[PDB]
């Protein structure tokens, strides 16, 4: 009933998936941040 | 080595090859057409059976499936 509706089978060939790697670091995925939470974090609960 | 030499009465006969060739590309009304005289000879013709189909299973290809 995969050759009925055309899908790939489960045995033999379509019995594994390939994948491809990205080869990126965690180095180039970070949260890049400079002066953005500064602002609005000390100046909320001063006093208050 | 001594070669048996003579004379046979030979004889030709129909199914010549040159109405026998029969293919297609894409598409009805097939390109390569044989000449319409079968007379109880429908042997398949260009199909794919149930015993075809078993056959690739039996190699595992999952893509051949798909294509064919």
């Amino acid at each position: 009933e995969c050759i009925i509706l055309g899908q790939t089978m489960s045995i033999g060939t379509g019995s594994f998936k390939v994948v491809k790697g990205t080869n990126i670091s965690e180095k180039d995925l970070v949260p890049k941040r400079c002066l953005f939470e500064s602002l609005s974090n000390e100046a909320a609960l001063k006093a208050n | 080595a001594y070669i048996f030499f003579g004379p046979i009465y030979y004889q030709k006969l129909k199914h010549m090859v040159l109405d026998k060739m029969h293919a297609r590309a894409r598409g009805p009304r097939a390109v390569l057409t044989r000449q319409p005289t079968e007379g109880r000879s429908r042997d398949g013709g260009l199909r794919l059976g149930e015993m075809e189909r078993d056959c690739v299973i039996a190699y595992g290809a999952s893509q051949l499936l798909l294509e064919r």
